[PDB]
């Protein structure tokens, strides 16, 4: 029974306090740890605090960046990050452990960016003789130059449109994400259906529907 | 004044 | 001089129902003076947090089955998984808490092994629509193959390309246990229009020689 505060989207130079609500039993018995997961640096231990007496130790690296506190009254654990930078953009876990284990929180995402939201430009990847594999045509939509994550692509025609491959986003040197979403369909279907990729980018209020015609 | 065990 | 924990291999394909074993090598001794060795193993499933399997070398976290077994000493450590099930798939991390600061290994992905399958390769010219908008992206698709390792190269008028393409790979497929991959060649419209031949060349284990899909504009 752990409960972590909501996603944070912050400017560089900011401070944010992340929180972690536990039980009254947890707080009394378990130690509390904080852990960082980032694509650059993987999994990292930030530090620990014994809620019983507030005593705390830190990863040398995170001294100055992070401060750990507890509030008995509410059985809530706090981690203050200050002087935030893009390298601090990560998922932060709160954990309760003992000598025989325990559990980890669901984790708060922190995103450290002031850059502008940008809706995707959506382009068809049309079916042709060069996207055909004896019976089936491949087609898709290129979902290019958006920020931030995520997008959602979905296809029409129900059952036969699964076997969808929506690719992981790739970050471009421009700082905009881009991806493709492709599908394989019976070549016969292209005469009796017009395939449409429905692209939603929540951050920028974008909904696009692109027909992918031969 | 260590914690002992798994994170 | 923090304790570095090196895992091998990176990704481990196994048949479901077989044994798996994963190595974690510590840059220093993790044997504490109290006699415990504080080397732990977690599993992280996609879109979830890490869950403890094995702690202080070889103890099972409560509810962890014994088909998960931890051993080692000194600087070499192993996680053996005995009857690999589907819900065992994901990323396994080792971690030491013997010395402050506590550290984590880079992770090992436990994957599904299966027979080779060659990719179907398709190429996609840029849409006229994108061209109007100034850029020209060409998409090359490698669909449903195994294993994951694949070389994709671009040639424009027989000139091998460098620095203008990005690849992305799907996670292993539910149904057939294959991968798919996109390579995207990004050019300016003006660049795109100066050349006629665009070719995606693919090298993969499951093919006897490389396949080149191409179009002329």
């Amino acid at each position: 029974k752990l409960q972590q505060s909501g996603a944070e989207f912050v400017k560089a130079g900011a401070s944010v306090k992340l929180s972690c609500k536990t039980s009254g039993y947890t707080f009394n018995n378990y130690w509390i740890h904080w852990v960082k997961q980032s694509p650059g640096q993987g999994l990292e231990w930030i530090g620990e605090i014994d809620p019983s007496d507030g005593y705390s130790n830190y990863n040398q690296k995170f001294k100055g960046k992070a401060t750990l506190t507890v509030d008995k009254s509410s059985s809530t654990a706090y981690m203050h990050l200050n002087s935030l930078t893009s390298e601090d953009s990560a998922v932060y876990y709160c954990t309760s452990s003992t000598s025989v284990g325990g559990s980890w929180g669901q984790g708060t995402t922190v995103t450290v960016s002031s850059a502008s939201t940008k809706g995707p430009s959506v382009f068809p990847l049309a079916p042709s003789s060069k996207s055909t594999s004896g019976g089936t045509a491949a087609l898709g939509c290129l979902v290019k130059d958006y920020f931030p994550e995520p997008v959602t692509v979905s296809w029409n025609s129900g059952a036969l449109t699964s076997g969808v491959h929506t690719f992981p986003a790739v970050l471009q040197s421009s700082g905009l994400y881009s991806l493709s979403s492709v599908v394989t369909v019976p070549s016969s279907s292209l005469g009796t259906q017009t395939y449409i990729c429905n692209v939603n980018h929540k951050p920028s209020n974008t909904k696009v529907d692109k027909k992918v015609e031969p | 004044r260590r914690f002992y065990g798994p994170v | 001089s923090d304790i570095e924990l090196t895992q091998s291999p990176l990704s481990l394909p196994v048949s479901l129902g077989d044994q798996a074993s994963i190595s974690c090598t510590s840059s220093q001794s993790l044997l504490h003076s109290n006699g415990d060795t504080y080397l732990h193993w977690y599993l992280q499933k996609p879109g979830q947090s890490p869950k403890l399997l094995i702690y202080t070398l070889s103890n099972r976290f409560s509810g962890v089955p014994d088909r998960f077994s931890g051993s080692g000493s000194g600087t070499d450590f192993t996680l053996k998984i005995s009857r690999v099930e589907a819900a065992d798939l994901g990323i396994y991390f080792c971690s030491q808490t013997t010395h402050v600061p506590y550290t984590f290994g880079g992770g090992t992905k436990l994957e599904i092994k299966r027979a080779d399958a060659a990719p179907s390769v398709f190429i996609f010219p840029p849409s006229d629509e994108q061209l109007k908008s100034g850029t020209a992206s060409v998409v090359c698709l490698l669909n449903n193959f195994y294993p994951r390792e694949a070389k994709v190269q671009w040639k424009v008028d027989n000139a091998l390309q460098s620095g203008n393409s990005q690849e992305s790979v799907t996670e292993q497929d539910s149904k057939d246990s294959t991968y798919s991959l996109s390579s995207t060649l990004t050019l300016s419209k003006a660049d795109y229009e100066k050349h006629k031949v665009y070719a995606c060349e693919v090298t993969h284990q499951g093919l006897s020689s490389p396949v080149t899909k191409s179009f002329n504009r």
